[PDB]
């Protein structure tokens, strides 16, 4: 409680730099294993499901769920989040993307996205797969930072967002870089994981051979790619596809490049060309120009009459951009630390998630659909009842006496009762009730819950079709109660669920291959 | 926003707008030493008043760089900091300014035994403010050491350790006290699972030194791992400190167990959950005010709070040790990447695990 | 016709209609190489030019502009049209080399006839990569160096300045965004 | 006209038959009768106001 | 239906079940496909030639309407809205 | 509208002002962001109003 105090400049540097260091970390840099996000794309992505941003929905403005990000959840300025909002609804860094845009949000010839004020945004259909079955407990919730709400702190993800979309980011003391990689192979080296958990990672390699890049392209080498996928780190070289034409009539050679390296600026590359034709460093070039018509991508490369061709191509692909190493790194949150990780790491850890997913998923139904039958006793015995239960309530003067009489007699099951709560009668009611209620040899005692759902009967359903309709639904909910506990019994069908579900969303997003993998003599 | 990072910026390309501004408002002429005359310095009180975030604290982790490197002044007390809130809290009319999120976690454990009386029987005096105080602060200490401890071993067995007696070293010796001590564990583990887990026992005949460490396995999700509570559990100084914290909890609560907070009544059968209701029934009217820098507070809140030299709280930035100053600003803010990741992780190993 | 109802306006069976036409005489012109040896470029209107053609449509449930059935609005009728003229109209061209040679001849003496009357002119530089000849950052030229074949586009800011960017042709089209 | 109290019979509408069907087992009670009584009594004022 | 009002508004409101309106503002929120597709395509294309009729005419309404002068300009603007608002008598 | 249809009420706790901006600039107002949050720096402020 003094107005100056003595602070060394070791002791302050030090602790704001540890925090600023461990904040950037943990909270911005490197994606979760699990979920293979980062805390702005899941706020955005929670955001935008809150809103209602449903892939079968009009779009909404980016505006709007820019705002209601960093109203709600993401209090670090407007400009990032339209970024990685315009980031992630690109077709040419996402693999998958998680966003479908409506207007202009950039291209690989590298003009800027359009303003906040014009583009508008909606969900992609990965995503709900992505988010799926939030709404069922399936991951812990954090209050945000004013503490008014909650945000959940991994998404239930159905898809291996992190091998599959990739990532990229610059940490204080850690960087990650990771490749995208096809659905499809990744799906396939998950099944072969769950067959055999002690799979080497050559069985994983011959299901997953390599990653694939959002622009289609060539991979050089093979070497990258196995040390990269043992150790987590390795160079790759991403190759540019292009021919050498010429046309029949005059010898005269073109080199036409069809494609281009990932995360590589196609006006930015044409500008090198053309400084190092004007340098003189490049020898041969007649003539440089893109054809483009949204019908691929094309870039004629004129070659003089006194030059071989094949020999400017090989100098373009040595000194330009045409070649590029990706420097793979991958470094992600694992239980909530940086730790570089391999391929069977990640693979492991999305089938550990998957297991917890399911699990609390299944014993949150399986605690709903007690609590339904538990109140569908309860309407059951009430019809059975009925004449009794009316003249009672009746002559109550208050709802609260009509509650005590209710609870206070026991009741005759009856005949529709008996029959119903006698197949399954045990096995079937909820954790917390006590021994005391329930079925006390053929008297049914009620609990607070049952007398107050009773007394919110309405007339309407005392008709023979509606109680009809009750014991149906108390008998399918019977059967979904076995269902649940016959799951959660053993880990065998816990696996078989698992894999039906990596089944189904591999027959349903499932894609073809784009880059090309080839072998190289430096192997 | 950001100034260069003058480490890594070469002399160079000092020339940069914000410098420029900063080395002309001081008046030290900008440059290191061919005119450097600190005499002629145009305040004796240069403030550090960044936002209250950490964005801020690394703006001023810059702006020392720049103080130090580009350093008489420093060493003269000129520099200062100050030290802007984070929060501010309202219930109704009270009202508080809070700076770290430790201080919030203190407000908050302030308010949840505000007006709060927790008696054990049906019929016995109100607990001691004081003595509650330090029950809710040990609690929440050995709460802080179980979530470090989560890796090693599941919260749940070490949320039960606190509850079950006491196991000494001279128990691992017998056979029948382990046998029945984690039997009694499993079995209280299992009673209150609410989850899909399955807990089972096991124990190792180390014949090595005749002990008897018990195992306790679990089926959590399908995988099946075990939990040896080897010889270095038991003396390594965290169950101590659990031990210490359940001898004031074996039989502190009884059967007619209650809290009373002023209006409201609520029985209670365990500390966790008189705990968690007095949380839940402070939040009811509170409401938390994030300033995300010094732009969000009004001028008056800033004048009251780190401005006004009445009300004001300010840091002295001094130098202790040259050298050791030197090679911290060198690791941290030099080019090479190696002494900076070690330093970070040395720092987050040693943060979470300060002292056992 | 669409179910033997006249359309007086069009429709999009007859926009899908031109545009195969278009496209697929382009086409044919482009490998032969008969519009270079021309030294002449054939567009709309010219493939058009002196033509009979009878197209019609059998739709389940066709949406009209109006109740009088002047113009047909459907989306689904223009792709149909579409892929079934560039399919068949080229394989007819490839099968009559006789009558594809005397239609070409035609549309050559039309794109002809159309460039005799152009107002005389000389060629001008272009921006490209090599040379960017004294022009702003913000245009984006396009290949043609003959004005007269080129057009460009004022738009209102950078924003409408790439979403025009990246649809466009290069060949003609050039975009110069204001602010 | 053909609905509302007529030769003292009320004759209800469809509307008035789903309110009634909507009616819970819970404003059964004595309370309640009087709760309506009351409420229409503060309508029939507050319509002539 | 008892009036022509009731059937017209209720064929209003059956229309505007499975309607969605999207408003570009700007060329900005149009994809470059709907560009093409709409204007720059010269087969789908829908240009107007800027051509003067009369010098003189074409001078004073210039000056009218972008000159310094703004009595004529208001003149000229609340007698096209009264124009506007007794369009047919 | 915007304030209130979100429940902007006084004696509620504040809400961002970007939030806000956005709402308005999704739903009802088409002319996009920077020019009504200057109407909003305008109508709070004491020495305009």
């Amino acid at each position: 409680a003094r107005e100056i105090t003595p602070v060394n400049i070791e002791e302050e540097l030090k602790s704001s730099y540890l925090d600023y260091a461990m904040s950037v970390i943990v909270g911005r840099a490197l994606p979760d294993v699990r979920d293979g996000l980062k805390p702005v794309h899941r706020r955005v992505l929670y955001a935008m499901n809150v809103l209602g941003n449903d892939w079968n929905k009009a779009y909404k403005k980016s505006a709007r769920v820019v705002g209601d990000v960093i109203g709600k959840y993401h209090p670090h300025g407007d400009s990032a989040v339209y970024d990685t909002i315009v980031r992630m609804a690109q077709p040419f860094s996402l693999r998958y993307m998680l966003v479908d845009g409506q207007g202009n949000f950039g291209s690989i010839d590298g003009d800027s996205a359009a303003a906040m004020r014009f583009t508008e945004i909606r969900l992609a259909k990965i995503a709900h797969e992505l988010m799926a079955d939030l709404e069922k407990e399936t991951v812990d919730f954090v209050d945000n930072y004013d503490g008014t709400e909650k945000i959940p702190d991994v998404m239930p993800t159905k898809i291996p967002n992190l091998l599959v979309n990739g990532s990229s980011g610059i940490a204080v003391g850690m960087a990650t870089n990771i490749p995208p990689h096809n659905l499809t192979e990744v799906i396939n080296g998950c099944l072969a994981y769950i067959d055999d958990e002690d799979i080497s990672i050559e069985g994983l390699m011959e299901h997953i051979p390599g990653p694939d890049f959002p622009t289609a392209a060539i991979i050089n080498g093979r070497r990258g790619i196995e040390e990269a996928y043992r150790t987590g780190r390795g160079k790759v070289y991403i190759r540019a596809r292009a021919e050498v034409e010429v046309d029949a009539k005059t010898g005269r050679e073109t080199i036409i490049v069809h494609e281009i390296p990932y995360q590589v600026n196609k006006a930015r590359l044409i500008e090198k060309i053309a400084e190092l034709v004007k340098e003189k460093r490049v020898e041969g070039i007649s003539a440089l120009r893109d054809e483009s018509d949204k019908d691929g991508m094309r870039i004629v490369i004129e070659v003089k009459r006194d030059a071989v061709g094949e020999v400017v191509l090989n100098n373009l692909y040595s000194q330009t951009q045409l070649q590029v190493s990706f420097g793979i790194n991958m470094v992600a949150l694992h239980h909530g630390q940086p730790k570089i990780m391999n391929l069977k790491d990640i693979i492991a850890a999305f089938v550990r998630h998957r297991r917890e997913v399911v699990t609390r998923r299944t014993i949150f139904e399986l605690r709903k659909a007690r609590d339904r039958a538990h109140i569908l006793e309860a309407l059951a015995v009430a019809l059975a009842n009925i004449d009794p239960i009316i003249e009672l309530i009746r002559h109550a003067p208050t709802p609260a006496e009509a509650k005590t009489a209710l609870v206070a007699n026991p009741w005759q099951l009856g005949n529709v009762a008996a029959m119903l709560e006698r197949a399954g009668d045990d096995a079937a009611r909820p954790e917390w009730l006590e021994p005391e209620f329930g079925v006390r040899d053929g008297l049914y005692y009620l609990t607070e819950q049952q007398a107050q759902a009773i007394l919110d009967l309405r007339l309407q359903k005392l008709t023979g079709l509606e109680h009809e309709k009750l014991l149906d639904e108390y008998k399918e909910l019977l059967d979904q109660i076995a269902e649940l506990l016959r799951i959660l019994g053993s880990a065998d069908r816990l696996m078989e669920v698992i894999r039906e579900e990596l089944e189904l969303v591999r027959e349903q997003f499932g894609d073809k291959r784009r880059t090309e993998i080839t072998a190289n003599s430096a192997d | 926003g950001k100034i260069l990072n003058v480490e890594k910026a070469r002399f160079d390309k000092m020339l940069s707008s914000q410098e420029v501004a900063t080395l002309i408002t001081a008046l030290g002429c900008g440059i290191g030493r061919d005119e450097y005359n600190p005499d002629k310095l145009r305040y004796h009180s240069i403030i550090i008043m960044t936002d209250a975030d950490v964005d801020g604290s690394h703006i001023r982790t810059l702006l020392l760089t720049f103080f130090y490197r580009q350093p008489e002044i420093v060493e003269r007390g000129h520099v200062y900091i100050a030290q802007p809130p984070l929060y501010k809290v309202k219930k109704g009319k009270q009202e508080q300014y809070i700076k770290d999120d430790e201080a919030m976690d203190q407000y908050q454990i302030s308010i949840a035994l505000d007006g709060a009386t927790l008696h054990t029987n049906a019929s016995a005096p109100a607990l001691a403010g004081e003595a509650l105080e330090k029950l809710v602060s040990e609690y929440n200490a050995t709460q802080k050491m179980i979530n470090r401890m989560e890796r090693r071993y599941p919260k749940a067995m070490l949320k039960e350790l606190i509850y079950q007696p006491t196991l000494t070293e001279a128990d691992l010796s017998d056979e029948q006290t382990v046998t029945r001590w984690v039997n009694a564990l499993v079995s209280e583990l299992n009673d209150k699972e609410q989850h899909g887990s399955q807990w089972k026992f096991d124990v190792h005949t180390n014949a090595e030194q005749n002990l008897f460490e018990p195992i306790v396995r679990v089926r959590t999700h399908g995988v099946d791992t075990d939990y040896p509570l080897d010889h270095e559990f038991i003396t390594g100084g965290e169950y101590r400190r659990i031990c210490t914290l359940g001898e004031k909890l074996r039989g502190l609560l009884e059967e007619d167990a209650f809290i009373e907070r002023g209006e409201r009544r609520q029985p209670v059968a365990s500390f966790e959950q008189a705990l968690d209701w007095l949380v839940k029934e402070s939040r009811r009217g509170l409401s938390i005010q994030r300033y995300k820098g010094l732009g969000e507070m009004n001028p008056e809140q800033l004048w009251e709070t780190t401005m006004d030299p009445e009300s004001r709280r300010m840091l002295r930035v001094t130098v202790k040790d040259a050298i050791a100053a030197d090679q911290l600003f060198t690791t941290l803010m030099g080019d090479a990447v190696e002494p900076r990741r070690a330093f970070i992780e040395e720092n987050a190993l040693k943060a979470a695990n300060i002292d056992i | 016709f669409t179910n033997n109802i006249p359309q007086r306006d069009g429709g999009t069976h007859l926009a899908g209609f031109r545009a195969a036409m278009t496209r697929t005489l382009n086409a044919y012109m482009d490998k032969e190489g008969y519009s270079k040896k021309a030294k002449v470029s054939a567009t709309g209107d010219d493939a058009r030019e002196g033509l009979i053609a009878v197209v019609s449509v059998k739709v389940p449930d066709p949406k009209f502009s109006s109740q009088t059935k002047d113009k047909l609005v459907s989306s689904e009728v223009k792709s149909a049209v579409e892929q079934q003229m560039n399919e068949l109209l080229a394989e007819y061209l490839l099968e009559n080399p006789t009558d594809a040679k005397i239609v070409v001849g035609k549309i050559i003496d039309a794109a002809r006839a159309r460039e005799a009357a152009r107002r005389a002119r000389e060629m001008t530089r272009r921006k490209g990569a090599l040379d960017l000849a004294g022009l702003p950052g913000k245009l984006a030229d396009c290949q043609e160096r003959d004005p007269a074949l080129s057009e460009l586009y004022l738009v209102e800011g950078d924003s409408a300045g790439g979403s025009a960017k990246q649809g466009r042709n290069r060949k003609n089209q050039a975009i110069l965004p204001l602010k």
